[PDB]
RNA sequence: GGUGUUGGCUCUUGGUCGCGCCUGCGUAGGAUAGGUGGGAGCCUGUGAACCCCCGCCUCCGGGUGGGGGGGAGGCGCCGG
RNA sequence: GGGGGCCUGACUGCGAGGCCUGCAAGCCGAGCAGGGGCGAAAGCCGGGCCUAGUGAACCGGUGGUCCCGUGUGGAAGGGC
RNA sequence: GGGUGAUUAGCUCAGCUGGGAGAGCACCUCCCUACAAGGAGGGGGUCGGCGGUUCGAUCCCGUCAUCACCCACCA
């Protein structure tokens, strides 16, 4: 999946195909195919533990942004993985 | 991409100059080990208060003791002690002279704050070093008879 | 001996690489010169071409309101009623085919060519290789137009200019003469790049700008910044 | 192949465009005269010529320069 | 049909009336104006003695054109 | 079309970043040997034609021509 603040996913928009012209005639070639985000693992600590993230290279530092955001946050509890869902 | 450090790497400047390194130098390193922060419009004039605050707090406590240097210093101090002619019966502490303030002159300045590494026992109207702020070196003056 | 000292002189007192203001600045460019007794303008510019392209090879005429000074014989070659329409001035005692040889062994001390390309089966024979490149060849471009060389030995007294751009841009505006006042040396270099700006060369993938630098005989150099 | 993921340190190499610099070699002709355009003065008594070091190229012939106490003349006209 | 001279009518704007024929085509053509060639003039010249030597339409290049040109003025594209 | 390249004797071919076209094989003969190695002479060339710069071009430059390789634009 997609997932993160990105809210970003995939896309199966056309690839196609024109060999050159415009001063005379530009010609066809059409097929269906994936487009991608470009989703990355982040590593962060968060004073306790890590947590990744696959997030798409556009949104990164929203993470770090996340991040220094929750400074005065009651962040532990034992609990890494409800920490990533309290972000934010 | 503009971020500030706490601690002087001789490559990227000294604290306090904000410099526009890699991301990836500041993603997988700085911030991690502690070495500098996201200088955001909210971490800017946060700290760029702090150098607000201290650049600014020498003043009440440094002037504090010019309001009272060339006041002080127009002043003597007498410690009547019982003592021989020539030296001292006994001694007189720093951490003493403090109250000699309190039973004469009703001042509260700090001991240690002080110059007098060792105690006097011979007599003489001798002047000391106070310290109130080390920055306004003031020259205080004693008595003993 | 080496280079001389002097050299390394004026210089230190024209600021190189500034702007000057080009006709105003020419009013102390008359005290940077200090020549001889002339000066010349030497404007230059080398093209953003090449020396081949088909043959490119550009000729032209100037206008110059006053003119030269000096002489440069004229002499000049033809056969009939040619010259007789034309020794007021610029030509004078000229003869016919039994003098060329003066050119071989007689007299030593020609320039200028004018006339008109009525003979050229023997020039072309016996001067139409061992001189030209010098700046020569009668040509047509260059005061050499049948009987329109009527109004061209006067016209000396106007222009020449030969469009040889050849390699190297080339052209150099040659007429100053320091004491023909400073105006001879202020109101012409407009007068000059507008027949300059002419039969340009066609089709180039480039700048027809350079350097320019007005310069004299022997003047100072380190270009000027060229508009106006 | 390019770019974002992607960061620190360093050695070198090619090119482009300006600048400051090294050259420019048939015979003839002092001589090793790139080109074009002017050009008769140019330099010199804030310094030239006959004399020591060095560098670069080099066609062994020299061309080009930073250097020496010396201190009045040397190249260009033109000829060929 | 074979030679010589002067020429560019292998013109422009039209073009009655007709051969053939399903359509599209193809083909001949007197007559006029602008201007010209030849000939003293009558006159002829809208390619070649003729019948074969060719390609709808769509798309696009090049040159002109009182044209259209998006709120307006240029511009871009289109149109003849 | 766009650009890299050739091409010279009969032939496989050099010329050097400009300065009288040349080394081999083949052809004629003369030699020492009778053959075939091997030498000496001479002939042999439109430097693919056409041009431009150049005092001067096998070489510098621009179209042609016959190729070869690569990328299409053909309604
Ligand atoms: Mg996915
Ligand atoms: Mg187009
Ligand atoms: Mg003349
Ligand atoms: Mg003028
Ligand atoms: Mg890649």
């Amino acid at each position: 999946s997609g997932k993160r603040p990105i809210v970003a996913n995939s896309i199966q928009r056309r690839g196609k195909a024109k060999r050159e012209g415009g001063v005379g005639k530009k010609t066809t070639g059409i097929s269906k195919r994936r487009q991608y985000p470009n989703l990355q693992k982040v590593r962060v600590r968060v004073a306790g533990q890590e947590i990744t993230f696959r997030v798409a290279a556009s949104h990164i530092p929203k993470v770090y942004e996340l991040v220094e955001r929750a400074k005065g946050l009651r962040l532990e509890g034992l609990s890494p993985k409800e920490i990533k869902k309290e972000l934010l | 991409m503009k971020v500030i450090l706490l601690e002087p790497l001789e490559n990227l400047g000294d604290v306090g100059q904000v410099v526009d390194v890699k991301p990836g130098y500041a993603r997988n390193y700085l911030l991690p080990r502690g070495l500098a922060v996201l200088a955001t419009e909210s971490n800017l004039k946060a700290l760029e208060a702090r150098i607000r605050a201290q650049a600014k707090r020498l003043a009440e406590r440094k002037a504090e003791a010019e309001r009272l240097k060339e006041i002080l210093e127009n002043l003597t101090l007498t410690i009547p002690v019982r003592a021989g002619e020539t030296k001292i019966y006994g001694s007189v502490t720093a951490k003493d002279i403090a109250e000699a303030l309190s039973r004469q002159h009703g001042i509260t300045i700090d001991p240690k704050r002080l110059a007098l590494e060792k105690p006097i026992k011979e007599l003489g109207e001798y002047v000391l070093t106070y310290k109130p702020h080390p920055e306004v070196p003031i020259q205080l003056k004693v008595s003993v008879v | 001996p080496k280079h001389g000292k002097r050299y390394r002189a004026l210089l230190e007192k024209v600021d190189p690489n500034k702007v000057y203001t080009i006709d105003e600045a020419a009013r102390l460019v008359k005290e940077l010169a200090t020549a001889k007794f002339d000066e010349t303008v030497e404007v230059h510019a080398k093209l953003g071409i090449d020396p081949r392209r088909s043959d490119q090879n550009v000729r032209g005429t100037v206008s110059l309101p006053h003119g030269l000074g000096k002489q440069v014989r004229v002499l000049a070659i033809a056969k009939g009623e040619k010259i007789k329409e034309a020794e007021e001035a610029g030509a004078d005692y000229v003869g016919g085919e039994e003098i060329i040889q003066k050119i071989l062994d007689g007299w030593m001390d020609f320039d200028a060519v004018v006339a008109t390309p009525d003979v050229m089966g023997a020039v072309g024979s016996k001067l139409g290789r061992i001189l030209g490149p010098r700046g020569l060849l009668p040509n047509p471009k260059a005061g050499t137009v049948g009987f329109n060389i009527g109004e061209i030995i006067r016209e000396i007294k106007a222009g020449r200019i030969e469009f040889r751009n050849d390699k190297t841009g080339a052209i150099h505006a040659p007429v100053g003469k320091a004491s023909f006042p400073p105006e001879k040396l202020a109101d012409n270099i407009r007068a000059f790049i507008r027949a300059l700006e002419a039969h340009k060369p066609e089709g180039a993938k480039g700048t027809f700008l350079r350097s320019v630098y007005v310069t004299t005989t022997m003047g100072p150099s380190v270009r000027i910044n060229p508009h106006s």
